[PDB]
RNA sequence: CAGCGAAGGAUUUGGUGGAUUACUAGCUAAUAGCAAUCUA
């Protein structure tokens, strides 16, 4: 990160129950997103 | 009525240009003599396969019309004719000579039959292009053929080839030059008068296609 | 047709300020950038306000009537806005850096806290007209010694309780005739007191320090004045308190810390109810609905927010965005959901109807350079600097293929055959185009011919020829398939960026580095024409550069162009703050948008303020870097006139609302909306329909369209003339996507493309954006309704026809 | 001092330099007048930059063109390319940029080989 | 008249009018309260920004104002308004019909004087409150005691005295007992100014002949006299920074600085303000400051600073002349032509009858600055013509802006009065452009326009020729010659395809560019005096001379609208930037709005002065009108942007009135209809178990149900059921209390049966049935063939069978849509 | 050389003043006093 932020033109910005996981994939209320081959 | 005034001082420049040239700046004519407009492909099916909508000055455009497939069917028909006319073992490369002899050719085409020689050569192409032929299919290696039809690119190409080599073969050992020989061949082909080499070979090929149909 | 108002800002769901619910628990106001977004929760929608601030905003409030809000940025340039009309009302300059503003529960007085002074002002009215100086100052109080940190009212508008980075926290009466009722000052905390709250009756005063202490002041005895009754504590060790709120009637405290944690308590008992975290970066702002069911937590550094229902633990929306890393864009081929590819390496998937994400893809390690969609909606490819072009299914929402090179080279642009059988990517350091089969993941080939890096790629959507553009000042056309592998080069003047080819697949627009954009017919190599696009893109002079904006040449060119979907208008965007759009037959600019008008971004102003210049160095390079403004990739939507542009503040999305315009079509003296409504009430429905189309007023189209009855929709749909089909087809699409009369719409579509299907069939590109919205409507409401009604049918049939009793 | 502009033009090995400046309307190739240019059948290939767009655009400039190398047809293509882009560059710098891209539209609609030579060839099939 | 679309906002670009201003101090600050016609304005004096304005106008014009510390005392027809921060805090109605003339403030006693030598003095009720609110008494000077009044003031260190200055005599008062005390001597000519001195108890008073008497009222004498030849004196002041300097201001536009310690003219100033607009109306030193604030009647306020001396030893003998410091002005005559510069509605341009051009800024009113007439030198060798003296330009008639190539070459064009050519300007660097576009047929310029690509300018001469020019060289391109009298309007499209000419002959000529032929000609039956093209929507509205506003669309060349109804010449239009309205002002003192869809007249404001020019902002929020009189420019705020307005033809269904249209519930009962609102209610209801299971971190209804059961209709139950939250819907429907009889299950299935019988909300009724089936369909499958629930399911499917036409429809439409979009 | 062309023409450069963000007045111990003083 530090070497490719100085080698670039455009700016780069940089226990409890859960950290809540706000960046979630797979979500259109999907549970069995597996393929039938994969089952 | 109405007018549009674009120029406000006439053309008086220091190198005095010829008057026919500064008259040709109003509209482009081939060789400064023949207007490309009011020239129509009388046939259908060869329109947009003989380029006449884009006027030129001389027949020596240096574009690239052999790298793609069909883009040799877009360079204009006059220099298509002169490029086929340059083809023989004695006189390859000499397309300036080819340009000037088709200049003399279509000039005397005009002075004989005066409509405009580009119209003469366009409907000469449409009348000379064959509409069917055969193909020598195997059939056990017999005397076996079958009539097929001809795509218009092959029609235009074979018409140009027939006209040029007919002019060459009729001007081989005669008093006439290749210029006036191509002129009379194009005039006979424009009338479709069944006399010239190309129209004779066209009717012969369609005859054997109809026979072996 | 080309009057794109600023519709929405997708991405960056919160960055900086204070979240605020409305009065009714329906809308959530989030301080997104220099603008304010509004998320409508139940009608699952959103918008962003069109007005802009000159720096990042830092205070939001609207009155409890929900009528007008004010918003204050970093230097106090307060802007107030009719909330129900979305227009600005008045600008104002409070002279110093505000921290918190609060309207009254009455909503007739708002007080704010600029620096150490607090000041009560009285509000203007929505009903009284736009005065010149509408703000009448009520009073200003100066009882503090350092900056105020927070501010609250009583439940009535009589007392106002303020708290500061000065260790004390004080109280005030709003009139001059309640000075004995409250004038005192509450000392006693160790660190910055940032919470001060009345109870539900105004007798208990809860105060909250920074280091986790909570005192409960109460007006009791050893006349007698505000004895602290209890020192409750938090005991989070390295987590000092960052943001406090307190719902009074349900008696709910909510505290977010430095550690990225929050807790909500029932305060008058002091019982911990919930303690949990959202990440390793602090909860910058809590706010709570008036009915106490919902809370809202904003964390600034990762740019996330979360509305949480605490009674039944069900999250209404949890969202996370980016900043200045929005490296490319794509639409789904039905213009319903958007894909944002961002430079930290992740693939957010937004949707346009709402404003929210629905799926990230945290897979790549380094940056993701470009994405695009393929194979009938539901495959999209993403191309990175990891050395990876990887596929993504957008139904199972998973990866399924990953093509690499042979040596880990960074990729920069990709394209994909519309018949999704080959995927092509181009790099900065190999001069080649890598082709992969996609049904089998092996490397098909690498095809060459350039001698500089390939800047951009595309596939023709019909005849499958490929067009690449590279810094050899060269565009190159490959015919790959069908036994030939035939190349054809085309020279251009300067080096090339940003190829984009027309939806006919007949010509190609390239955006060269000299500020020009050329168009090449690809059946020939012939240039049709070019637009000099240089002298009409305002490039902002930066803070640190020592040349003028005129002689600057940082961005006097474009870096991503795109066509419209009729092949008639190029939108273009670059590393400057202008996104322009041109129309290619007349070859002329027809609109230029500026993307941002705040100086917090770097390259916005072409003329910097002279007072900041000193004897040596400007006064903004003195640290106590600044992000440039770029528009990395721009696309027109498939199913709208709208278009999106991915800039440093996320996706800007501009759109047409043909509601507010008079955009008629060959009317004359007789045709009048009164004439169409009389033609409808004398029921010549075809004549009233074309009589409404000529007005091109969409509410007349709505009225005539609804008032046509069912038994002759085939008759009018037969008799409707040819030149109105794009208008009626696109109208039925963009009204039916959010309408309700589903059987009416489907009768209309069936009538239309039964009576005139062939005309569409021979004018596919005339209706390409028309009947894509129709297919979006079909497969995204009507097919779902049919799916559940068939599931009910089959579950009934099974639960009757089968038996069993044991 | 006097407003001038120098452009180039290249066919296969012929090279043409064009000094275009403000003047009275004289067009000279190696001191010879523009009319006396061999091989006399491509004099219109030389003429078409000053003939497509009308001599009124040539009334105020004068052009001197040096040519080296190549044969006859290469020299006349080099001459016409140098004349064309010299006129375009003069109108880009000293007069109307609107007239500049008018001229560029005219030349590119006729043939862009009159503005950009096709250099990078051949192909290893 | 009152309006209903546009509300008036502010008259911008206006600084002074000629009333003597006043000044006030706050700490170590200084504010200048100047009058502008009816409202006043409060500048500060350090940076001379605007600070305040009156929040609403006065009934008459303000005749006299003064200022104490926070408060501004305005004075008009019969009253005196005590104001604070530009807001009126107390009216004071005088006990007469006589018009008030002058006033003064001192201590407690306010003192105003009417136009018949009657002096109402007022007193503060409490010697501690902020302003004099209570009438104390009424003195009256009679013609025995002196002439008719010309000023009054309380000079300093006088125990509740006052000094009335008449035209012939000075006369004191003791205002507590209402007594006169000391009439002065006789004065042999009319005096017109009297200002006190910062020395003890003397007052300087200047006459109509140019002499200043210095009356010592304690002594009752005169001390000295400054004689000046034939100068109508207007305004005195003194400088109070120690070095004694008197300063007279002569109504011939002169400002003379006298020393008093050695009776010498320090420096004269000639033609500081214009002569004919009153000269130096009021000039004063700020006390303790070596600066001067002058104000003329010519809409100008200036500050002149005295520099420190260059003689460090001599000092007070060598005085440096006054420099010029900050100043704020407008043009001093009513503005002829008015444009809006940018799309942001920030800058606007005026050009006035006094031949000056200004760029006003309606955002912040210290940004307004004059454009400058300094010619760019001819770099081809020529010499600048015109005259040798730099007079201002001839009067501006028309002009045209296109901010598309702003500052890169020349930007805006203008068209002057009766001169044969039409010079151009630049807006970014704000001065005169290089070139002068000429008509080439000796006709004066009458119309100017330019392309929105910022290249081509368009001159339309009085002899019908339209010459077009390029604006980065200044050369001519082509000369369109169609008309045979004065061309009055030029425009060109957005995309430069077709242009429109508009003559006085009635010929409207539709030409196109890039092929210089014309393609359309229209003849109207009147002469034409104006044309406004709406470049967005391709309509353009023309004045006529039978008072029509003929709106023609440029594509099919129809006369598409004809707005009738004016009584005199229509001086101006503008399109609303949406193109819905034409606002047109005309010489019957009216300004009307035309809703051009309906062709109607929405409202007509009867404005008191005839509005010459009317312009809408690039964005639809501001309507700037300029009138026959008034030095300013009145901007108007349309309330139509904040609330929707009617459409109703006035002369001195509600949905098509208010331009809107709500969608009906369903067209009939034969048609299906989804639920009103979000289309995600279906997905959240079908998946809210897995939604909460993925979003987890690691009765009234039964009452209504049996009510509707015994009343045998469930419409009230369904109206309850539809519209509450999915969590509460599932938590309610999950528990339905059904062990033996299942009456509740039969009631619910019959309720959904009655619901989807109506063909309404049927997506919601389908997902409610599916929610019940996932909830406790196990008991339905268990005691299947229970007669009641089997009857409920039987007639439920018998009503469900009608909903197969939906999937027939959509599986038709999807297949044929895919076929016509692929093949 | 020419012409343009009202009692000069054409350039170099300093200083001051106004803009470069959207105009609600100053100070203090601030529900008030000050602006001549916060002291008893």
């Amino acid at each position: 990160y530090k070497l490719d932020v100085l080698s670039s033109v455009h700016f780069v910005p940089k226990t409890p129950t859960i950290s809540m996981e706000d960046a979630q994939p797979l979500y259109m209320s999907n549970a069995s997103s597996l393929a039938p081959q994969e089952i | 009525d109405f007018e549009v005034v674009e120029e406000f001082t006439p053309v008086v420049l220091a190198t005095p240009i010829p008057e026919e040239v500064q008259q040709a700046q109003t509209e482009i004519k081939l060789f400064n003599k023949w207007s490309f407009e009011e020239v129509e492909v009388k046939d259908a099916s060869l329109v947009d396969y003989v380029q006449v909508r884009q006027p030129i000055f001389v027949a020596h455009t240096a574009g690239r019309y052999a790298n793609k497939r069909f883009r040799k069917a877009q360079c204009p028909i006059i220099e298509r004719l002169t490029n086929s006319l340059m083809m023989n073992g004695r006189n390859n490369g000499k397309k300036l000579k080819a340009v000037r002899i088709i200049k003399h050719t279509l000039d005397i085409i005009n002075v004989l039959t005066d409509q405009n020689p580009i119209q003469v050569v366009v409907d000469a192409i449409t009348n000379t292009g064959p509409r069917e032929d055969t193909t020598r299919v195997g059939g056990g290696g017999a005397a076996r053929r079958q009539a097929v039809d001809v795509s218009p690119l092959r029609r235009v190409n074979q018409a140009i080839a027939l006209l040029t080599i007919g002019a060459r073969e009729a001007a081989f050992r005669n008093i006439k030059t290749i210029a006036e020989t191509l002129a009379e061949e194009l005039i006979n082909a424009a009338k479709g008068s069944s006399t010239s080499y190309a129209i004779k070979k066209k009717d012969e090929l369609e005859r054997v296609a109809k026979s072996n149909r | 047709k080309s009057d794109f108002k600023f519709s929405n800002l997708l991405g960056t769901v919160y960055r900086q300020g204070n979240i605020t619910f409305s009065d009714d628990g329906k809308q959530l106001l989030s301080p997104v950038g220099n603008r304010v977004s509004v998320f409508d929760l139940i009608n699952n929608k959103s918008f962003t306000f069109e007005y802009e601030h000159r720096k990042n905003i830092a205070a939001i409030d609207l009155n409890k009537q929900g009528t007008l809000l004010i918003s204050i940025d970093e230097d106090g340039r307060a802007i107030l806005v009719n909330f129900k009309a979305r227009n600005v009302l008045h600008h104002f300059n409070f002279k110093e850096k505000c921290s918190a503003v609060k309207f009254s529960p009455d909503g007739r007085l708002f007080a704010l806290a600029s620096g150490r002074f607090l000041q009560i002002w009285k509000t203007p009215d929505v009903n009284k007209d736009r005065q010149f100086a509408p703000f009448v100052r009520h009073r200003v109080h100066a009882g503090h010694f350092q900056d105020i940190t927070s501010l609250t009212w009583s439940q009535d508008s009589r007392f106002i309780l303020t708290t500061s980075k000065d260790l004390s926290a004080k109280i005030w009466s709003v009139d001059s005739e309640e000075k004995n009722l409250a004038a005192t000052t509450f000392n006693g905390h160790r660190d910055y007191v940032m919470g001060a709250f009345f109870s539900h009756d105004q007798e208990k005063i809860y105060t909250v320090s920074k280091d986790g202490a909570v005192f409960v002041w109460e007006f009791t005895k050893r006349k007698y004045s505000w004895r602290i009754t209890k020192k409750h504590f938090f005991y989070a060790n390295q987590a000092k308190v960052k943001c406090v709120t307190f719902h009074p009637a349900t008696r709910l405290l909510a505290v977010g810390f430095t550690s990225g944690e929050f807790r909500l308590y029932d305060l008058p008992d002091f019982t911990l109810i919930q303690q949990l975290s959202m990440g390793q970066n602090p909860v910058n702002t809590v706010s709570v609905n008036q009915t106490g069911e919902w809370l809202a937590f904003g964390s600034s550094k990762l740019g996330q927010l979360l509305v949480y229902e605490w009674q039944s633990e069900s999250y209404i929306l949890k969202q996370q965005g980016h900043f200045d890393s929005t490296n490319s864009l794509a639409y789904s081929p039905d213009g319903s959901r958007v894909v944002t590819a961002s430079e930290d390496g992740k693939i957010k998937v937004w949707d346009i109807t709402s404003g929210f994400c629905l799926a990230t893809f945290e897979e790549h390690t380094s940056s993701v350079t470009a994405v695009q969609f393929a194979k009938r909606g539901q495959v999209m490819f993403s191309s990175s600097l990891d050395g990876t072009v990887r596929a993504w299914d957008l139904i199972r929402y998973r990866n399924f293929r990953t093509f690499t090179g042979t040596e880990r080279i960074q990729f920069n642009c990709l394209a994909v055959d519309p018949s999704g059988e080959v995927v092509c990517a181009g790099s900065l350091d190999n001069f080649d185009i890598h082709v992969w089969s996609v049904q089998t993941g092996q490397l098909l080939d690498a095809l060459s011919g350039h001698e500089g890096p390939v800047s951009c790629l595309s596939f023709s959507q019909e005849n499958s020829v490929l067009a690449s553009a590279s810094w050899d000042k060269t565009i190159r056309i490959w015919s790959i398939f069908g036994r030939s592998q035939q190349v054809e080069p085309i020279e251009v003047y300067s080096d090339v960026l940003a190829l984009s080819m027309r939806p006919d697949g007949k010509e190609v627009a390239v955006s060269t580095l000299k500020g020009q954009i050329s168009i090449f017919n690809i059946e020939d190599a012939k240039q049709v024409g070019n637009i000099d696009c240089r002298k009409d893109i305002i490039s902002g002079r930066f803070n640190q550069d020592r040349f003028t904006a005129k002689n600057s040449e940082r961005s006097k060119f474009f870096t991503t162009i795109h066509y419209s979907f009729d092949g008639m208008a190029i939108v273009a965007g670059g590393n400057n703050n202008s996104i322009c759009l041109y129309d290619v037959p007349n070859e002329v600019l027809l609109k230029r948008f500026i993307v941002s008008r705040n100086m917090a971004l770097n390259g916005t102003l072409e003329f910097l303020n002279s007072k900041k210049m000193t004897e040596a160095g400007s006064l903004d390079l003195i640290d106590d870097m600044r992000p440039e403004v770029r528009v990395t990739s721009v696309q027109f939507s498939p199913t709208a006139n709208a278009f999106a542009a991915a800039s440093t503040e996320g996706l800007l999305i501009y759109s047409t609302n043909d509601t507010i315009l008079f955009d008629p079509f060959d009317l004359d003296v007789d045709v009048t909306p009164h004439s169409t409504v009389e033609a409808l009430r004398e029921k010549q429905f075809l004549n009233a329909l074309v009589m409404a189309f000529r007005l091109n007023e969409e509410y007349l189209i709505n009225k005539v369209y609804e008032a046509i009855p069912i038994k002759e929709i085939p008759l009018v749909a037969s008799n409707i003339p040819a030149i109105y089909l794009p208008r009626i087809l696109k109208f039925i699409g963009d009204f039916a996507i959010e309408s309700q009369h589903i059987e009416f719409n489907l009768i209309w579509i069936k009538a239309l493309l039964s009576a005139s299907g062939g005309y569409i069939n021979e004018h596919k590109y005339l209706f390409s954006t028309a009947m894509r919205s129709i297919q979006r409507f079909i497969v995204r409401v009507a097919k779902e309704v049919v799916n559940t009604t068939t599931d009910n049918k089959y579950t009934y049939r099974f639960l009757v026809s089968t038996d069993g009793s044991m | 001092a006097v407003p001038s502009v120098q452009t180039f033009g290249k066919k296969k090995s012929a090279t043409a330099v064009a000094h275009v400046k403000a003047g009275k309307g004289l067009i000279k190739v190696n001191g010879s007048p523009i009319t006396l240019v061999e091989p006399e059948i491509l004099r219109f290939k030389v003429y078409e930059p000053l003939l497509l767009v009308g001599l009124d655009k040539f009334s105020n400039i004068d052009i001197r063109v040096r040519v080296t190398g190549g044969g006859h047809v290469s020299q006349v293509y080099a001459i016409r390319q140098a004349i064309a882009k010299g006129l375009v560059a003069y109108h880009q710098k000293y007069v109307d940029e609107q007239s500049k891209n008018e001229l560029k539209k005219a030349f590119t609609s006729y043939d862009r080989t009159l503005l950009i030579a096709d250099s990078r060839r051949p192909e290893p099939k | 008249k009152n309006s209903k679309i546009f509300s008036p906002f502010r008259i911008i670009g206006n600084v002074s009018n000629g009333v003597p201003f006043a000044t006030g101090t706050l700490g170590s600050t200084f504010y200048i309260v100047t009058c502008v016609g009816k409202t006043f304005q409060i500048y500060d004096a350090n940076t001379l920004h605007l600070l305040f304005v009156s929040e609403k106008e006065t009934p008459s014009s303000i005749v006299a104002l003064s200022a104490h510390f926070h408060y501004v005392y305005a004075a008009y027809e019969n009253k005196v308004g005590i104001y604070k921060r530009g807001i009126e805090e107390h009216l004071l109605e005088l006990e007469t019909d006589a018009n008030v003339e002058h006033l003064c403030i001192f201590g407690d006693y306010l003192c105003a004087s009417t136009d018949d030598n009657s002096i109402f003095i007022y007193k503060k009720s409490d010697p501690q409150d902020k302003y004099p609110s209570e009438f104390y008494t009424k003195l009256t000077v009679t013609e025995i005691q002196g002439g008719e009044i010309v000023s009054l003031q309380h000079l300093a260190t006088y125990l509740n005295k006052l000094t009335v200055v008449t035209k012939s005599n000075v006369l004191l008062f003791n205002v507590r007992t209402g007594k006169l005390v000391f009439t002065s001597n006789e004065f042999p000519d009319q005096i017109t100014t009297a200002e006190p001195a910062p020395v003890l108890d003397i007052i300087a008073l200047g006459t109509v002949t140019g002499e200043v008497i210095m009356f010592n009222m304690r002594k009752g004498k005169r001390i000295r006299t400054i004689k000046i030849p034939q100068s109508r004196i207007s305004s005195l002041s003194f400088r109070t920074d120690g070095s004694s300097h008197l300063s007279v201001g002569t109504s011939s536009g002169d400002l003379i600085f006298y020393d008093l310690d050695r009776r010498s003219r320090i420096h004269v100033l000639k033609n500081i303000h214009r002569e004919s607009y009153g000269g130096v109306t009021q000039a004063t030193f700020l006390n303790g400051q070596p600066i001067i604030v002058t104000s003329g009647g010519d809409n100008s306020l200036k500050e002149y600073v005295f520099d420190p001396s260059l003689s460090q030893g001599s000092g007070d003998v060598v005085v440096q002349p006054p420099r010029y410091l900050r100043s704020r002005g407008g043009h001093s005559q009513p503005p002829s032509y008015i444009a809006f510069a940018d799309s942001q509605s920030h800058f606007m341009l005026s050009a006035s009858k006094d031949r000056s051009l200004w760029s006003f800024s309606l955002r912040k009113d210290a940004q307004s600055q004059e454009m400058s007439q300094r010619l760019h030198k001819k770099q081809d060798g020529g010499r600048v013509g015109g005259s040798t003296i730099k007079s201002k330009f001839p009067e501006i008639v028309a002009l045209a802006i296109e901010n598309a190539r702003i500052g890169e070459w020349e930007n805006i064009i203008t068209a002057h009065k009766d001169e044969k050519f039409a010079r151009t300007w630049d807006m970014r660097n704000k001065r005169v452009g290089r070139w002068t576009f000429d008509t080439t047929d000796d006709g004066f310029v009458k119309s100017v326009a330019m392309s929105q690509c910022g290249n081509f300018g368009f001159i339309g001469s009085s002899n019908g020729s339209i010459t077009i020019y390029n604006m980065q060289s200044g050369i001519l391109r082509k000369k369109y010659k169609l008309h045979k009298r004065a061309v009055t309007g030029i425009s060109l499209d957005g995309m430069n395809r077709k242009m429109v000419s508009c003559g006085l002959d009635g010929i409207v000529g539709f030409y196109d560019f890039n092929k210089s032929t014309l393609l359309g000609k229209l003849k109207l039956d009147a002469p034409i005096t104006a044309m406004v093209y709406h470049r967005s929507s391709d309509l353009f509205a023309l004045a006529l001379d039978d008072l029509s506003i003929v709106v023609i669309d440029a594509v099919t060349q129809r006369v598409v609208r004809q707005l009738w109804g004016h009584s005199n010449r229509i001086t101006a239009f503008d399109f609303s930037p949406e193109g819905r309205w034409i606002v047109s002002a005309s010489l019957d003192s009216t300004i009307r709005t035309w809703d051009l869809p309906t062709g109607g007249c929405i409202d007509g404001i009867i404005v008191d002065n005839v509005a010459t020019n009317v312009k809408f902002s690039p964005n639809g929020d501001l309507l700037a009108t300029t009138h026959v009189t008034g030095n300013g420019i009145c901007i108007w705020t349309n309330r139509a942007q904040f609330k929707t307005v009617s459409t109703r033809t006035i002369d001195e269904l509600n949905d098509i009135d208010f331009n809107t249209y709500t969608s009906l519930e369903q067209i009939d009962k034969e048609l299906l209809t989804l639920s009103i609102g979000p289309r995600s209610k279906m997905n959240t209801l079908l998946h809210l178990d897995v939604i909460r299971k993925r979003s987890k971190p690691k009765s009234h209804f039964t009452k209504q149900l049996r009510e509707g059961s015994q009343s045998k209709d469930y419409s009230s139950l369904l109206a309850t059921l539809i519209n509450f939250s999915p969590a509460a819907v599932d938590l309610e429907i999950r528990s339905l209390n059904s062990f033996e009889p299942f009456d509740e299950i039969v009631w619910f299935i019959d309720a959904l049966t009655q619901g989807l019988k109506s063909n309404k909300n049927f997506e919601l009724y389908e997902t409610f049935m599916s929610l019940l089936f996932k909830a406790h369909g196990d008991v339905i499958h268990a005691n299947n063939k229970n007669q009641d629930i089997a009857s409920a399911l039987q007639n439920w499917e018998d009503v469900h069978k009608k909903e197969d036409r939906l999937d027939d429809l959509v599986k038709f439409c999807m297949g044929v849509a895919a076929f016509v979009t692929t093949a």
